[PDB]
């Protein structure tokens, strides 16, 4: 392995007034994107459990 | 029982209750007095237009109101805890009886010389006879002897109850898998009624208890009767 | 531009996308122990892991990339890792509390003795001595990989953090083991009740701390850590003896104290 | 802890420093209010010199509306200070509250 | 105590490597050993149906709801007895 | 032979609120002594004072679950 | 504290209408199923 | 950056302060509701 | 037995899961008119478990003495949720308030 | 200039104080409310046996 | 731009801003439960249904006045605002795990509401005791969706607490002592160490029932050689420490409305309040068991509970006098805000009295589990938890928008709410003295008249309640922008201006020391 | 024509508290008895002058003549 | 028994943490981790306060060990005076800018 | 007047008992004939009149104590307000008997109260203070 923080701290630091958890590129906006529709397709889905499990159909 | 517009306890059956109600005038007497002091202070410091608004030195009427409270606090506690120790000491009963709570009713068993137990529901508002008081009658009441100390035991067979007669101070509660003990005297034969003292769901509010209290020879008879 | 040292962190969605997970596992739980389903509870763990790696990921970025981190941010983290780890303490004595009120007043259901009839527990001389061993040479381990970095050494330090999270996997198979081998269950009474549950949430709290300790070796291999600045190493040891801790009280409570 | 006479002093010394400034004048009477008790008139004499030297009309009005308020319900300590200020009053042209009407609600 | 130690003299990790491989280390691969010794197949109880213990008040949320997460076939019996 | 049995006396080992193991020692101590007596061939009417106090002190469905489990084999406590 | 003068002053009227509302909001709802009560009781 | 002052501080718009009653009202309205809402829910299961 | 303690019986354990006339409606549990000289789990269109569907016996004095003092010992799997009637006389009671009251 | 309370602060009391009393008597008093109060020098007791 | 200042911040304004709407909210719906309780009461009979339905509705009261209305506010709402402005603060110290403390408090709430939808609801009473809270008699979803509600929130305040520590301890001007610290950011720091070290054992508690409800453990179930009473140990080692909580904070604000309205610089006697607070902190976590005096336990251990118990009545009184003697030598303005405040110190006085009355385990054989318990804790939460919210609110209220409050309207409000709130719990004592149970849908006929002036007294509340939300509007309506604040040299969160930009101390405060 | 005399005109605040805070004892300490002895001394003697020659048989006759008991017709 | 391959602080600190390690080490402290020593707060001898902009908080504890802190705006040009005690503070250039 | 915006950072006017002297003038902005006034007032305080005593008392504070200390008739409309709004809460407590509770329950009839009374007095409910104290129970009727 080679020490190549100081390309990371150049990344990181450039004046692109991107937040830090979008600007480390494009995976970052794909990950960040898979996350929130699981999170709220899921809480979305939470939602209809609630509402099938809050009436009696037997 | 309790009566409209009642303010204070139920009239005390048992001398431990009549020690409760002393003990409770003499504890009220200082929440009024400190009670009135906060509040006559409180207006005192409010009615003047003269001002001290600059720093005040705050080490010498602590003091006073640090010690006088701990004091007060050990005028409480005295009695208090006399009672306590009263109320656990060694008192060689001539009777055991037995109560199970149920989801929703009691049960009581008298098993020191037979088989005997019975259910006790509260008596539902439709059949009360008249002049029968809603909620708190039953159709099989605990009758005891009068003037006599009986060790009750007190457990559950589902969820936990609490076992309260006011009139006597009583109120233990009913664990499942626990035998809980206290002991009951009644100075008067007659009627003392309590409820069931812990949430324990849909007919919590409906599970009284109903003690019929009369002389050995009466108590006899009805057991017997029972069986 | 501030004159003060602190961070302004960027906003952030994690914190929104860690409570909603907390959400999906919650309910979940709650559909997988009453309507047979386990759908919910699979995308909160999703979202938790997400959530997690991409929260400490942005940490990492703030800190070693970003130069955050001053001495006044590190102390706060100080501070914050000594609060959690005293909280996770709270948490633990109240199944020690448990597991004393039932053993210490066994009742009649049991047979009124401890261990209850029926019961035979797992000789404390042997797979337990070997788990206690492995934890206290981890801690040793750990200190040694504590000195190799601030002394600058990057091989020793990753060989060091290399054998202590060997001696937690080694752990954590050889209670895994355990947990099969033993004639008794979480379902045997309170006694299965109190030992499964209280080792069992040390057994997380085990494979929560390699982990953690992974990813310190992880961030090491890519010389994130300086010989003077490396909070998440620490951090991670503070842990790793905590979790070292809690089982030295397990092994003299539960094993050799109620066996 | 001082004599009444040397706390009344400092603060007669405190007003009568020629060169005074108004932060001065201001802080010291916005102290001296503070304290549960209505200044002396030697005190309240002094701080209507320094309201002179800093050429302020406005403040010596309303150092003796002060007193009278620190005085609170005891309404005979605010007739006896105009009383020993008079000859100060005079000589120095300051109109009390009431001759400016400024008593009225 | 201090056990047998000694040093304060120097530089630490050269220390705390000497303590892993010369008494940390060798006391697990002791306690390996005497596992790896001191075990084989102590024999399955012998059932009693007692009630304190599997507990069921709730199938759990796995297979047939009878069996416990871990079970051993072995070693731990139904409420029924041991199985197959 | 010293009835007048009015019920079970207060008894020091016992001496708190909880009563859960007076009912329990009296359970034990009369099928103790009744396996014992029958063991050793002697008496049995020995045991009775035991049998009164536990039916004073103990609830009639404990006695009766543990009565039952004795006949099955899974009473837990040692007799 | 003082204040400026009012940016957009609500007169008594408007007030009316604010307060209004506002009871009408919590009261009309919790009537409405307060009154229904023995329809749902049918069991 | 974000608006700074009065009334640009909060989630919600005083621009208007109709629209804002509207908004309080099923606001705080939808909070006070509900509890009624559930216990109807719950009378009309049995 | 005595019929009238076996209704008070039936009123205060059973009433409130059960009806006894001809025509009244299942609760929680099976209407019980016809419940004499017949199997097990046929009061039509009730819901039974596959327990009481499947049980086999004949109700009678006799089986009926055994099952309402331990239900679910009697039938394993039981949706009956109802510990039992430990005494005899009140078991001989209620069943013989069941014998005239479930048939007219 | 006289204030709101200057100018509406008597009717406002006079008024509130009226209506506060009026609507009180009537709701305790008017539609039924059971208040149980005290059987004591109130109720003639009856045979009930 | 809205969904990252609202959803994504990391900025204590906005997120106290987010708490403050959030415990609003759930303050009505603490209201409505607390109307539906009293609306059952206020007649004899059965208006709703049996105890089930009827409970459900008094416990989720409890939950949301305590997790979702009082703690949200005081410690996410005032505390995230004030604390950093009161110590020169650029912000929190862990600005984005702040964040995740507020946006976990929605879905614990969601639980909540999940548990009494479902089947029929949690009727279990707020601390939520086994076996009727177990699996046989509570069957079904509702309870474990009540425990995953408390796991949320416990999470939620347990993350907060170390935000809150770590900020009061390492985040002071460096010059600052704790000593040189204003008392209500001492009551939010000691506030939180009681939140650190009470909610995990909850949590163990709690998590103990799940698994004896859905693992077939038996911590609480006396066949596997499990205890009910263990249960109510750990559930009440936390909940003793969760009602200091509950009013510490309020405590802290007191101290700054008394001495801000009589004018003072500073609070009579500040170390002796910094002691009692401590004091009364680590007293908190030693007498729990006076929750359990009818529960069977040992004579000693009932002595040494009363004992102990009232021995937190003397730190109190020192808090209690001090206030008095902050009050000695002001110029009164008598504000809204102050109104509340007296009203606190006297009412809060009285809970604190009836309460030191049941810490007597004899008397309270026979007061346990009545409306005196009822009573004594609605006159230090309903009164004192509540006054203190309102006094800081209408107090604060300008920082937080930039605009005034109708300083009549907010006297009126304070006038009904106080009429309301004594008509409703005073006769409640009277109440549990002759007998009343707690947790009943009905009562004996002779309880009749106390329980329909105690649902009279809670409809005048309600009318205070729905004022409170119109005097809010008229605020918002009108537009009055704060022009002057008096005593800023001692009030350091006012001098930035009203409302303060998002960004405040980007330049930290200048402190010698000398 | 004559002048006005000297006032008081220190620590104010300081003699009005002294004067009062007597008055709030006695006020308060002043129920004092009230409590004492319009309701808890007449409570002891109540409960002395009841029981001083109650006759409990007499009490249950009564009541047994009242038809109010299960056990005692 | 040892080599190196541990970068440190000096190599690989960088943003604020490394402005921070670098004025230290030449004495100086511009982001306000230290506490300012008191002069004698006289008009001839103010506390100096750094500023980089034209005003800034400052809070006086006008006697050691009062826990009342007294906080006002200092603005830039003539020394103002705490309004409790009377010392004098004087508003001077960041230099903070490095 | 452009001081508007940065001005909470400024130091400000206050009417207060216990701050005489603020730490600003009441007047920002002077006419011609005030900063003539301004002028006067550095001479003798004497050969000012009345009305110049009092103009220049208005340029340094806005209103004098006894106009600052003045009482008010606010109670009124606090008293009246909230009494009446107490009063409005009773039609919601009419409303809510009209339209929520149903019939009491038929115990507390005059007849079976009656006949519970009796029964209570049989059973000598609360016989020393709270109940049948109050019967005399040798004549036959309640105590005077
Ligand atoms: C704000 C919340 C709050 C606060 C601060 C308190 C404070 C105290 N409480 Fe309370 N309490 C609750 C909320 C709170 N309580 C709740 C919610 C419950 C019921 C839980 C449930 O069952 O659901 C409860 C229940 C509860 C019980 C259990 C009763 C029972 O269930 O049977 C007891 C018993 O000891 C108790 C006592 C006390 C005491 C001694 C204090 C002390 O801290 C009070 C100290 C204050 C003072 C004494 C007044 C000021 C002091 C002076 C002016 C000095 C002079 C005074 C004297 C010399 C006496 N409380
Ligand atoms: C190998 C050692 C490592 C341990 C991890 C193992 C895997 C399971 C998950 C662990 C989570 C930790 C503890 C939760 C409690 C129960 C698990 C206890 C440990 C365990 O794994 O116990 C097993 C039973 O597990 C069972 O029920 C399993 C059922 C799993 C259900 C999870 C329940 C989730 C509980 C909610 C947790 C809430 C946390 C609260 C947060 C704090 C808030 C501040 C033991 O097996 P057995 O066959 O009964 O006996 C062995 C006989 N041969
Ligand atoms: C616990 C706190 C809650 C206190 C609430 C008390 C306040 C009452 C407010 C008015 O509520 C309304 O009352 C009407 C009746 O007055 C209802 O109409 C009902 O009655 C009318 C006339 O009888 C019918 O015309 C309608 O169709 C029928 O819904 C209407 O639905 C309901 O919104
Ligand atoms: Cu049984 Cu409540
Ligand atoms: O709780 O007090
Ligand atoms: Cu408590
Ligand atoms: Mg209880
Ligand atoms: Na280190
Ligand atoms: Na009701
Ligand atoms: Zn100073």
């Amino acid at each position: 392995f080679e020490n190549r923080v100081a390309e990371k701290q150049k990344l990181f630091q450039e004046d692109n007034g991107l937040p830090v958890h979008l600007k480390g590129g494009a995976t970052d906006n794909i990950l960040y994107r898979v996350t929130m529709t699981l999170c709220l397709g899921g809480t979305l889905y939470s939602l209809y459990c609630l509402g099938w499990a809050s009436f009696p159909h037997k | 029982m309790a009566y409209p517009m009642q303010l204070g306890f139920q009239d005390a059956t048992s001398p431990i209750m009549e020690e409760l109600l002393h003990f409770h005038d003499h504890t009220l007497m200082i929440v009024f007095l400190i009670s009135s002091l906060v509040l006559y202070i409180i207006s005192l410091m409010l009615t003047t237009k003269l001002t001290h608004t600059s720093t005040m030195d705050a080490q010498e009427v602590e003091t006073i109101w640090t010690i006088l409270p701990a004091i007060i606090l050990i005028l409480i506690a005295l009695p208090s805890l006399r009672i306590l120790y009263m109320m656990d000491e060694i008192n060689n009963p001539s009777l055991t009886v037995k109560t199970m709570g149920h989801q929703w009713y009691w049960s009581y068993e008298y098993t020191d010389y037979e088989d005997l137990s019975f259910d006790s529901y509260m008596i539902p508002t439709s059949e009360l006879k008249p002049g029968e008081l809603r909620l708190l009658e039953v159709d099989n009441r605990v009758v005891l002897p009068m003037e006599m100390t009986i060790r009750m035991l007190v457990s559950s067979e589902d969820v936990l109850h609490s076992w309260a007669v006011p009139s006597l101070g009583l109120k233990t509660d009913a664990i499942p898998g626990r035998l809980n003990q206290t002991t009951l005297m009644s100075s008067r034969p007659g009627l003392y009624y309590g409820q069931c003292s812990e949430i324990c769901g849909s007919n919590h509010s409906f599970m009284p208890i109903v003690l019929e209290l009369v002389p050995l020879k009466y108590f006899e008879k009805w057991s017997a009767s029972m069986l | 531009h501030q004159t003060h040292a602190y961070h302004m962190v960027n906003p952030s969605p994690w914190p929104l996308t860690g409570a909603l997970s907390a959400l999906l596992m919650t309910s979940g739980l709650t559909m997988w122990f009453h309507f047979n389903s386990m759908t919910l509870l699979m995308i909160g763990l999703t979202t938790n892991m997400l959530t997690m790696y991409q929260w400490w990921r942005d940490v990492i970025r703030e800190s070693t990339f970003q130069g955050h981190h001053t001495p006044a941010v590190q102390k706060g983290l100080r501070y914050g890792m000594i609060l959690f780890i005293i909280s996770e303490v709270l948490f633990f004595t109240g199944f020690f509390w448990a597991f004393y009120h039932s053993s210490l007043a066994p009742t009649p259901e049991l047979g009124g003795c401890w261990p209850p009839t029926g019961i035979h527990p797992l000789n404390p001389l042997e797979v337990p001595l070997l788990n206690t061993s492995v934890l206290l040479a981890s801690g040793v381990s750990i200190t040694w990989a504590h000195h190799s970095l601030m002394e600058g050494d990057r091989k020793h330090m990753l060989q060091a953090l290399f054998i202590t999270i060997t001696l937690g996997v080694y752990f954590t198979l050889l209670q895994a083991s355990e947990y099969y081998e033993a004639p008794f269950t979480i379902s045997d009474g309170v006694y299965g009740s109190t030992f499964f549950v209280a080792t069992g949430f040390h057994g997380l709290h085990v494979i929560i701390g390699s982990t953690f300790l992974i990813v310190c070796f992880f961030r090491q291999l890519k010389f994130h850590f300086t010989s003077n600045h490396h909070f998440g190493f620490e951090a991670a040891a503070w842990y790793w003896h905590f979790v070292d801790v809690v089982w030295l009280f397990l092994y003299v409570s539960i094993y050799w104290w109620g066996s | 802890h001082e004599t009444d006479e040397e706390f009344d002093a400092r603060w007669v010394t405190y007003f009568n420093k020629p060169d005074i400034d108004a932060w001065e004048l201001r802080k010291g009477m916005n102290t001296l209010v503070g304290y549960d008790l209505v200044p002396e008139p030697k005190i309240i004499d002094a701080a209507l010199r320094a309201c002179r030297r800093l050429n302020d009309f406005a403040s010596a009005v309303r150092i003796l509306e002060v007193v009278k308020d620190k005085a609170g319900p005891h309404k005979e300590i605010y007739p006896y200070v105009i009383q020993e200020l008079r000859p100060t009053l005079n000589e120095l042209g300051i109109s009390t509250p009431e001759e400016l009407g400024l008593d009225k609600v | 105590a201090s056990a047998a130690k000694g040093d304060h003299g120097g530089t630490g990790a050269r220390t705390w490597r000497f303590l892993t491989f010369g008494l940390a280390l060798p006391s697990v691969a002791l306690c390996t050993l005497n596992s790896w010794l001191h075990s084989g197949h102590r024999e399955r109880p012998a059932f009693i149906p007692y009630h304190h213990l599997r507990i069921r008040t709730k199938p759990f949320s796995w297979g047939d709801g009878n069996h416990t997460f871990f079970h051993n076939p072995r070693v731990n019996p139904l409420p029924t007895g041991y199985e197959k | 032979k010293i009835k007048n049995y009015q019920t079970a006396p207060f008894d020091s080992r016992f001496p708190n609120q909880n009563q859960t193991r007076n009912c329990w020692q009296n359970y034990l101590d009369f099928h103790r002594c009744e396996k014992a007596m029958t063991a050793k061939g002697g008496d049995v009417s020995v045991c009775e004072w035991y049998r009164r106090v536990y039916k004073s002190l103990c609830p009639i469905s404990w006695v009766s679950t543990w009565d039952d489990r004795r006949a099955e084999g899974t009473f837990p406590g040692k007799i | 504290i003082t204040a400026k003068p009012a940016k957009t002053p609500t007169s008594p009227k408007e007030q009316a209408i604010g307060l209004s509302v506002t009871f009408l909001s919590f009261l009309l709802p919790a009537g409405w199923v307060l009154y229904h009560l023995d329809n749902y009781k049918k069991s | 950056h974000y608006e700074e002052g009065p009334g640009k501080n909060i989630p919600f718009s005083v621009e208007n302060k109709w629209r804002l009653l509207a908004m309080m009202t099923l606001f705080f309205g939808s909070g006070f509701a509900a509890p009624f809402f559930i216990v109807r829910h719950q009378l009309l299961k049995k | 037995g005595d019929v009238e303690k076996g209704k008070k019986i039936f009123v205060q354990k059973c009433a409130q899961c059960h009806t006894v006339e001809k025509g009244g409606k299942h609760k929680t549990g099976p209407n019980l008119h016809g419940l004499f000289g017949r199997k097990t789990g046929q009061a039509p269109g009730f819901t039974y478990t596959d327990a009481n569907k499947n049980k086999g016996i004949t109700w009678k004095e006799e089986t009926l003495m055994e099952y309402l003092e331990n239900p679910k010992k009697y039938i394993p799997g039981t949706k009956m949720i109802f510990a039992g009637i430990k005494k005899k006389t009140e078991r001989e009671d209620l069943i013989a308030y069941l014998k005239k009251a479930t048939n007219e | 200039a006289p204030d709101f309370h200057d100018k509406y602060g008597n009717a406002v009391l006079a008024s509130g104080a009226t209506f506060c009393v009026a609507v009180w008597v009537y709701m305790a008093t008017q539609i039924g409310i059971e208040w149980n109060p005290s059987p004591v020098g109130r109720v003639t007791p009856k045979e009930w046996r | 731009m809205f969904i990252n200042r609202w959803l994504f911040s990391t900025n204590h304004k906005d997120i106290g801003t987010l708490y403050l709407l959030f415990g609003a909210w759930a303050g009505m719906v603490g209201t409505a439960l607390s109307l539906l309780i009293r609306a059952e009461l206020g007649q004899p009979g059965t208006l709703l249904g049996d105890d089930q339905i009827y409970n459900v509705v008094v416990t989720a009261h409890a939950f949301v006045m305590i997790f979702f209305m009082v703690m949200p506010i005081m410690i996410g709402g005032f505390g995230n605002w004030l604390v950093p402005l009161m110590i020169g603060a650029p912000d929190m110290a862990f600005p984005r795990m702040n964040n995740m403390s507020f946006w976990l408090l929605p879905p614990s709430f969601l639980l909540l509401l999940a548990s009494s939808m479902v089947e029929a609801g949690a009727g279990t009473g707020w601390t939520v005791y086994p076996p009727l809270a177990g699996n046989l008699a509570h069957a079904g979803a509702s309870v474990d969706l009540t425990i995953f509600s408390l796991h949320l929130a416990g999470v939620s305040s347990i993350l907060g607490a170390i935000n809150f520590i770590t900020t009061i301890i390492n985040m002071k001007p460096p010059a600052m002592s704790q000593y040189q610290t204003p008392l209500f950011v001492w009551s939010v720091m000691i506030t939180a160490v009681l939140l650190l070290l009470s909610l995990p054992v909850l949590a163990a508690g709690i998590t103990m029932l799940l698994t004896d409800r859905n693992l077939n453990t038996t911590f609480f179930d006396p066949a596997g050689g499990g205890d009910p009473i263990l249960y109510q140990h750990l559930f009440w080692f936390f909940g003793h420490p969760e009602v200091y909580i509950l009013i510490l904070p309020g405590f802290g604000m007191i101290s700054h409305i008394v001495t801000y309205y009589s004018g003072k610089k500073e609070p009579f006697g500040y170390m002796g309040m910094v002691w009692a607070m401590m004091s009364i902190g680590f007293l908190g976590f030693i007498v729990w068991a006076h929750h359990m005096f009818t529960v069977g336990m040992d004579v000693d251990t009932r002595a040494y509970f009363t004992s102990a118990t009232m021995i937190i009545a003397i730190p109190t009184g020192v808090k209690v006098f001090s206030w008095l003697a902050t009050l000695h030598g002001g110029n009164i303005k008598w504000s809204p805000a102050m109104m509340w405040a007296l009203g606190f110190i006297f009412l809060f006085t009285v809970g604190g009295l009836t309460g030191i009355v049941l810490a007597n385990s004899s008397l309270d054989i026979v007061l346990h589990d009545t409306y005196y318990v009822v009573a004594h804790f609605h006159y230090v939460l309903s009164m004192g938890a509540v006054f203190a919210i309102m006094g800081g609110f209408v107090h604060w209220f300008p920082l937080f928008s930039g605009y005034t409050l109708n300083d009549t309207w907010a006297k009126i409000h304070f006038a009904i709410m106080f009429v309301g709130v004594n008509m409703t719990f005073f006769p409640q004592h009277f109440l549990g003295l002759s007998g009343m149970p707690r947790r009943y849908s009905d009562y004996p006929d002779a309880y009749t008249m106390w329980n329909t002036i105690s649902s009279m007294g809670s409809f005048i509340s309600l009318t205070a309640v729905m004022l409170m939300v119109f005097i809010i509007w008229e605020a918002f309506a009108s537009k009055r922008e704060v022009l002057t604040v008096d005593l800023t040299t001692t009030n350091l969160e006012w001098l930035n201006g009203c409302p303060p930009p998002y960004h405040t101390f980007e330049e930290p405060t200048y402190v010698n020391l000398k | 024509s004559t002048a006005l005399a000297k006032p008081q005109m220190r620590g104010l605040l300081a003699r009005r508290l002294r004067f009062h805070i007597v008055g709030a004892f006695m006020v308060s300490l002043g129920f004092a008895t009230f409590y004492k002895f319009a309701v808890a001394e007449k409570r002891k003697k109540a409960y002395a002058d009841f029981y001083r020659n109650y006759d409990s048989m007499k009490d249950f006759e009564e009541m047994r003549k009242a038809g109010i008991f299960q056990s005692a017709k | 028994a040892s080599g190196g391959g541990v970068p440190t602080d000096e190599e690989q600190a960088t943003g604020l943490e490394r402005e921070v390690m670098l004025a230290a080490r030449k004495g100086q402290d511009p982001y306000n981790i230290l506490a300012p020593k008191a002069t004698s707060g006289t008009k001839e001898d103010p506390n100096l306060v750094p500023s980089i902009t034209n005003k800034r908080i400052v809070g006086c504890i006008c006697e050691e060990d009062n826990s009342t802190v007294i906080w006002f705006w200092l603005h830039k040009g003539e020394a103002q005076r705490c309004p409790s005690c009377g010392t004098h503070y004087k508003l001077v250039p960041h230099q903070l800018a490095h | 007047s452009v001081v508007k915006s940065e001005d909470y950072a400024l130091p400000s006017y206050v009417d207060r008992r216990d701050y005489p002297l603020p730490d600003v003038a009441h007047v920002k902005n002077l006419s011609a004939s005030q900063k003539a006034l301004k002028e006067k007032e550095k001479a003798s305080w004497s050969s000012l009149s009345i009305d110049e005593k009092v103009e220049l008392y208005r340029l340094k504070f806005k209103e004098s104590f006894a106009e600052m200390n003045r009482s008010t008739n606010e109670w009124k409309t606090v008293v009246g307000a909230a009494m009446f709004f107490i009063g409005f809460t009773a039609l919601l407590l009419i409303w809510e008997k009209h339209y929520v509770y149903g019939p009491i329950p038929h115990t507390f009839e005059e007849e079976w109260v009656a006949k519970q009374t009796k029964r209570m007095l049989d059973m000598k409910v609360a016989p020393i203070q709270g109940f049948s104290a109050k019967w005399d129970y040798d004549k036959n009727e309640w105590k005077k």
